[PDB]
């Protein structure tokens, strides 16, 4: 009933930083309002009883009226002094364990808050043991590990293929390929947005054929419009742009029939611009050169004066030829050529041996090694008019090209809109094709955290594998919330886990999913931890501190302690916390066989395993998920088959025989 | 066992005889390098693999080659190749595989798979004969196109050099024949397609004929006629359709059609001709 | 004692591939002769009794005379069919376990070999269980893991800093910075090369000051010479090149006094090229433009005709001005400007309001918005000569620039030599400064594999740490060849290992090393295994199959089996093999405490550990290497300090107490 | 305890009195942000740290402040800072650290380290007085420069904002004074340096004086005179050198020198002047 809270605030040239604290409870928080308006909203939201601010704070309009205003020195809002004091209080060397390491504007505010707090209280403050971020966009949250590990766009070591992007990037235009990639790094939780895209995908599944080919011809319109604004655009950029407008009437016709409110919306957004289309059909040649510099861009029939000066220049090609033939056959000197040199001008070249036979009507203009070049009156007067006419035509061609920018820029706003609309279609047309071709099903959403899969598949792995992928079901709810997985390596453990995370991501971007049936609840954050120790302990805590009832947590083979069982001791406590306190949707893979005791100890946890079969002369991984814990050790079998020398393996199995004679 | 196209066709129909509804064909470089057919039809037991490829195992087990004429066809391929095959029967069986005289177990769903490294392995000549890569793929694709139209009810997936080329989705009873028809014949044919359904008792004619008034010789590549599963060619049928085309419009430009006839056992009768001509010409007007 | 062997050979457009096999012994090998000559050398070396070749083999001159010539079909040398058949024989799905995965030219040869062999023998061939590469470059070998893990140039995640490169890149010129980085990826085993560089480093340690500044002014000469050969070189490339030649006389003077045979060698190699220097001082302006295309590159006084046409054009600026002043003040119209337009030509502009006051003389050439532009007879005739003179001067400027290439290309060989010499100086001058400033010592070499360090330091880690790095000694020999290391995480295990590998690398490029004293034997290959399982077992075998007595092997925390001790079972057998058969210089880090039994079981193995200290219950890592195995598990202590909530830690230690009440 | 330069000097000489030969000084942003002095001299025991900054030390854990007047100086810094200190003595000790009343252990070699976050932490005024980052660094560097020349035998490392600025290598007995002299004074001074060695019994003059004929006022920044380790200023000395400079060349342009005078503990005296003048003028000619 009573917020009686404390807060701190600060500004740099980027935005505004915020932190809140209560001493009656110990709750310690951080956030970063991006703009002036959101910062205002967050103040009254929290309604603190006291408010610390730096003497430098410029936007006094936000805080002047607030109760408990307290001016403080600047050096207190020092980031490193802040970082330093905070690490002491929690008893750590890093704030990675809290997942607020990259929030410096807020941390500067929390730094002065703690320094103030130290001095104000001097009462029991061990109940201030933590700090979490108040994440403004509780849509979906992903850390660096999740962004690289799922392989959305960056494969493990930086390459491009074997990603989720590499599967679904069957988009025709580059602006659509880029747009697709943005959608995967940003799924959102609004049901409206999701149902729009699903419904669109379904109504377009039939029209896939006619649509894709047309969109490719558009080209990279998004980036051509940039050069237009900059006034850098080249002849060939406007040609693809021209051809892109020739597609619009046809796309209008194709999308007309598609019965769907979302589709008809994007149909309008597309645009028409028949005015711009006509201009360019008359203004530019069908296939123009790379640069404007050398001419041959602006068409005949477009401008009066352009064609006039070109007619003078175009009276060149045929005259040079007649001059060459006239003079060659009058004299009877076959090595007579008509050519040009930038420095000297036009000339009549004769070889060295025939140079003595020239009528010397011919004046010597230029002497070579094995040829003498000459000039006569008829060529020299003609020289002046041809080159200078080209120049006036070429100079005018550059005048008129600068003019073409002035004409097109007026529709620039609407072209940006046409570019975003066409790119979105390419994405949704593409996803409809993948859903049909790859045999995907639409997912459904529920009110509480929970997942129900029927014969779910791994969308990346299933494609590379030119053999059967063993699909597997899944059933999670707030009551059945943790699954402990034991068994062989390459057994399909991490696979069975990772397929579920991708399925969830795909659901929350609005696409169809690789399974028979998919039911799923809300998911606020996705967290990820992958094996190897400086590394491990540090980041296990990030997930524990932040995760919620609605979150998804994905543990891969933790517990590489400094001994045998000190590492097991950790994993047990870890699991009990996630299952008992946080009650999140958890999937716990581990090789430590002893953790399979939990279900009898802990309600709401259950055992599963990747069963594998040892027979004949070899091992066959069934990749088939079964209830109950794994049977045994499979590691020695694994080692051999990957490609270990047989000599070594004998010594290993011998040693294993020794270990199992202890008990 | 002459072209690569032929090896594809026989193993495709072997799976069809086993009640297969999903036949996934993966092929690479004309078929020379790779031919992989995975079928979901009835599988094969562990004892039954051994002998189909071992050849002195039937000297008195005697009874099991009985199971198929497909089983008779496998042997002709496997002795003269780097054949690899995996299969799992009924249910709760393990999968089993064989190499070419050695067998062992594996892991598979209930069905069959058949992998082949460029058939001829001991013949230096008969491989060095084998024609192009691209052109052989075109022959294979034609063969599958012909099986495809006969059996609208079986899903067939054709991929070349890894990347998929044809995904022929099957048509359910009370379903869309256009989805499959356009995928096989391209958008082109689908545009001018006029359906034909003629019947005088036992004679039943089903299929499609293109509108001659807008038909070009680019549509006319398509000329298929099937009878109770398979296409035979006889000059009788050839005239029946062209008479109808030439009499509809005097300009005798090439006709486009895909037609299926259904009847009682007689290899051929005169009525056969007249029945067809009547059916076609009516639809046009 | 004579060779009775079998072999196979093949060629593509890259080079020639080779493989050898014996059926009396089972020895199976692979190599890839890079050039035609080395291929010849390798044939007579092996002297096979039989030789398989593809019907297509073009270089018959190598093999015609050889005994046992056998023509085979092409498709047999198919890479994938080859790969396929080979995986069967070894019983694997990959040849990564043998470290010949990226030798396809040889593998195509081994493919037909095995297919021939299968059919020819049909006798016992389980004794053919392996294949290793005959590595032509037995100088030093490094795999992908070693190249990224040491952080030579690429830090873990792709960034540039915290690398060995980042320490030593205090080089002044880019061609030297690039050269440094080549040297790190390619150390060589020739003692002469090593002693050259060490001696150079010592004699230059005093002259560091005067030298570095001069080398910077050279600029990126290496890449400018490329554009010279291509004929792309721009004006400003030749300007920095000109300035680079002005450095040569100075560098000659500085290096004269430096008494060292290697230094005086590089002093000569530098060159002089006073001829080229003079040309460019006269030929190009002090500060030329980015491109030649718009002129202003070639100097006045360089060419007769250039200055002549420029004199006609330079008669423009003063005439345009007099025309403007004459006409402005004759009329009394102050808004009179003289300007130019590409399309219409020169003009005299008057504002709209004054246009009615212009004299009858002025013909209207162009009408604007708020101004009328005019032309008179005096400007129009003058217009022709000025523009066309510029053009002939500009056209000639391009003639002469193309000329400058023809004149310089003759010494291109010698310039390549000068560029390589200058770049090498920058490297050696740089390493002398680092060796002095960072307090490094020169290493000494021995005949047998063995390493003896005295207070060795980690050169990268010591610098970013603004506190003490704990230096540690090391002693290895053929008799003391393995060290088993247990203890805490972040204890300094991987650190104590990694510092040793870098030390070895630095020794084998010819540089000084971070320690008191360094003695070291020959080292042929460096191998690297870092934790995380498809991954782990696969590459543990690569190292086992290839490694030798002279190699350095670096094992980090292996044995993540599918259970508790199946993973230990592996590590035991692994260790015994490296120490007992291969007898390599090995460093084995492991958390499994039970492996510390080996020294008493195994001769030539010894226990060490990173001791750490617990007071109350918070921890100081001493990072100090001591004899004997570690004391205990330290993992729970590790977890807490990285940043785990204390609440969880209590539950963990409780559970640890439960595990140790089992016995 | 007024400028940051002064806090540096005292903690430097604290370490000097403990027999330190390597003093590494790391400073950041004028010294405000960071001041770290790490010394390899004699360290400090666990009970001896506690009370130097927790005054019942010399009663309850007693007669131990006796150990240093450095221990008297630490207290004046630590109460008014975010001080941090770690030290390890003699042998097989652990390292120990404190904040200023809270202490605990750590890991260090036999020596001492002293870390400071911007001295004044409770004083709003005396910090708001502290003025520039760059300019304060210049005062510190001057202070260290003066300690440097007095003690040629101690290696001193000065780094600013992470990156190192000065690395003063010590001079061994029977060694090169030039390595260090050029590093301190730049190559500039080293070029025109003419050594001076005068002695009349107890009076001993050692050092260097620049050749006036090529000396510019850019060399003249350097004017230091020490007496038995420390520089005092008295006007007597000022004249002795300038008389010799003005009489050598009538153009009285600014002299460049670094000189050390060495005597018995008795402050007195007229001979002091004449001794010096004689020594300088002779070297010049
Ligand atoms: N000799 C040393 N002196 C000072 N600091 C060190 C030293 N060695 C390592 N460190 C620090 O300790 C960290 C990691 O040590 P490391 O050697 O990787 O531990 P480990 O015992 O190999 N086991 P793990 O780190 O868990 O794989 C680094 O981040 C360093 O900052
Ligand atoms: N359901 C499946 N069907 C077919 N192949 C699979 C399946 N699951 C996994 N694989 C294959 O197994 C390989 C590696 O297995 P993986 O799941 O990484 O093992 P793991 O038990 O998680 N151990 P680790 O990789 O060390 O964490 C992959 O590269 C796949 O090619």
């Amino acid at each position: 009933r009573q917020d009686n809270l404390l807060a701190a605030i600060w500004q740099d040239s980027k935005g505004f930083g915020y932190a809140t604290l209560d001493i009656s409870s110990g709750r310690f928080r951080l956030s970063e309002p991006a703009d002036r308006e959101t910062m205002a909203a967050e103040l009254q939201r929290t309604n603190p009883a006291e408010l610390l601010y730096a003497e430098d704070f410029a936007e006094m309009s936000l805080i002047e009226g607030r109760r408990g205003l307290r001016r403080r020195p600047l050096w207190e809002f020092e980031i490193d002094t802040a970082r330093q004091q905070l690490n002491l209080q929690f008893g750590t060397r890093d704030l990675v364990g809290f997942g607020v390491e990259n929030a410096p504007r807020g941390l500067s505010a929390a730094g002065a808050l703690l320094q103030y707090a130290k001095c104000t209280q001097r009462t029991t403050l061990p109940h201030i043991r933590s700090i979490t971020m108040e994440r403004e966009q509780d849509s979906i949250i992903m850390d660096a590990a999740t962004r690289r590990n799922l392989e959305i766009t960056q494969n493990l070591a930086g390459g491009a293929e074997n990603t989720l992007a590499s599967v679904l990037d069957s988009t025709v235009t580059p602006m659509g390929s880029r747009m697709l990639k943005r959608w995967l790094h940003m799924p959102v939780r609004d049901t409206r947005v999701l149902l729009e895209r699903q419904q669109t995908i379904g109504a377009l599944q039939d029209f896939t054929a006619g649509l894709q080919p047309v969109l490719r011809q558009v080209g990279d319109l998004e980036r051509i419009l940039a050069r237009l604004a900059l006034r850098t655009a080249r002849p060939r950029d406007l040609a693809r742009m021209r051809h892109a407008f020739q597609q619009l009437p046809e796309l209008r016709a194709q999308l007309e029939t598609v019965d769907s409110a979302p589709v008809q919306a994007l149909r309008e957004k597309m645009g028409e611009f028949a005015e711009l289309r006509d201009l360019l059909e008359r203004a530019i040649i069908d296939t123009p050169p790379v640069l404007v510099r050398d001419g041959g861009v602006i068409a005949s029939g477009y401008n009066e004066e352009l064609d006039e000066w070109r007619a003078l220049a175009d009276g060149a090609t045929d005259y040079l030829e007649r001059l060459e033939v006239r003079e060659r056959e009058r004299t009877g000197l076959d090595t007579l050529k008509v050519g040009f040199n930038a420095v000297h001008g036009y000339y009549i070249q004769i070889s060295r041996g025939q140079s003595h036979l020239a009528p010397i009507n011919y004046m010597r203009r230029q002497t070579l090694k094995n040829a003498e070049r000459y000039i006569i009156p008829e060529l020299k007067e003609y020289e002046d008019k041809v080159l200078t006419s080209k120049g006036k035509a070429l100079a005018l061609e550059k005048q008129l090209y600068e003019e073409l920018f002035d004409l097109l820029l007026p529709h620039l706003e609407a072209l940006q809109q046409s570019a975003s609309a066409l790119a979105e279609l390419d994405v949704l047309v593409n996803l409809a094709e993948r859903a049909y071709t790859l045999n995907y099903t639409s997912p459904t959403f529920i009110d509480k955290p929970g997942i129900r899969i029927t014969e779910g598949r791994h969308p990346v792995v299933e494609q590379v594998l030119n053999e059967p992928f063993i699909a597997n079901p899944l059933n999670l709810s707030p009551q059945r919330r943790m699954l402990i997985i034991t068994g062989p390596n390459m057994g399909g453990k991490s696979t069975y886990m990772r397929q579920t995370a991708l399925i969830a991501l795909m659901a929350y971007i609005g696409s169809y999913v690789p399974a028979q049936k998919v039911e799923i609840g809300p998911i606020d954050r996705i967290f990820t931890r992958v094996g190897a120790f400086m590394v491990e302990m540090t980041e296990t805590a990030n997930i524990l501190h932040n995760a919620t009832e609605y979150s998804l947590v994905l543990m891969d083979e933790i517990g590489r302690g400094t001994s045998t069982y000190d590492g097991l001791s950790l994993a047990w406590a870890v699991a009990e916390n996630l299952a008992n306190k946080i009650k999140a949707l958890t999937l716990f893979a581990t090789h430590y066989f002893e953790l399979t005791q939990l279900p009898e100890k802990m309600e709401g946890v259950a055992n599963v395993h990747l069963d594998a079969l040892e027979h004949g002369d070899t091992i066959a991984f069934m990749h088939s998920v079964q209830d109950g814990a794994a049977s045994k050790s499979y590691g020695l079998a694994v080692a051999a088959l990957a490609g270990v020398p047989k000599e070594v393996i004998k010594r290993a199995r011998q040693k294993l025989r020794e270990l199992e004679s202890i008990s | 066992v002459e072209r690569p196209a032929s090896v594809v066709k026989e193993l495709v129909e072997n799976s069809l005889d086993a009640g297969a509804t999903r036949i996934d064909i993966d092929i690479e470089r004309g078929g020379a390098k790779l031919i992989r057919i995975r079928d979901n039809g009835s599988g094969i037991k562990k004892d039954e693999l051994a002998l189909a490829l071992a050849i002195a195992s039937l000297d008195d087990l005697e009874a099991i080659i009985s199971l198929g004429f497909r089983g008779e066809a496998l042997a002709s391929i496997s002795s003269v190749s780097r054949l690899t095959l995996t299969s799992r029967t009924a249910e709760q069986q393990e999968a089993w595989q064989a190499y070419a005289v050695t067998v062992k177990p594996a892991a598979h769903p209930v069905g069959t798979t058949l992998e082949v490294l460029d058939l001829f392995y001991n013949t230096p000549a008969r491989r060095k004969f084998l024609r192009t890569e691209k052109t052989e793929f075109n022959h294979i694709d034609e063969i599958i196109r012909r099986i495809a139209l006969a059996r609208f009810d079986v899903t067939i997936n054709l991929s070349h050099n890894g990347k998929i080329v044809r995904q022929y989705r099957a048509v359910p009873e009370g379903g869309q024949k256009e989805r499959r028809l356009g995928a096989i014949l391209g958008t082109a044919f689908l545009e001018q397609a006029l359906a034909i359904e003629w019947q005088h008792g036992d004679l039943t004619l089903r299929g499609w004929v293109a509108d001659p008034n807008h038909t070009t010789p680019a549509l006319a590549e398509i000329q298929y006629f099937y009878v109770n599963g398979r296409m035979m060619r006889d000059r009788l049928i050839n005239h029946a359709i062209r008479q109808a085309y030439e009499d509809k419009l005097g300009a005798d430009q090439q006709p486009a059609f895909v037609l299926y006839l259904e009847i009682d056992p007689h290899q051929v009768s005169r009525l056969v001709h007249d029945f067809i001509y009547q059916g076609v010409l009516s639809v046009l007007q």
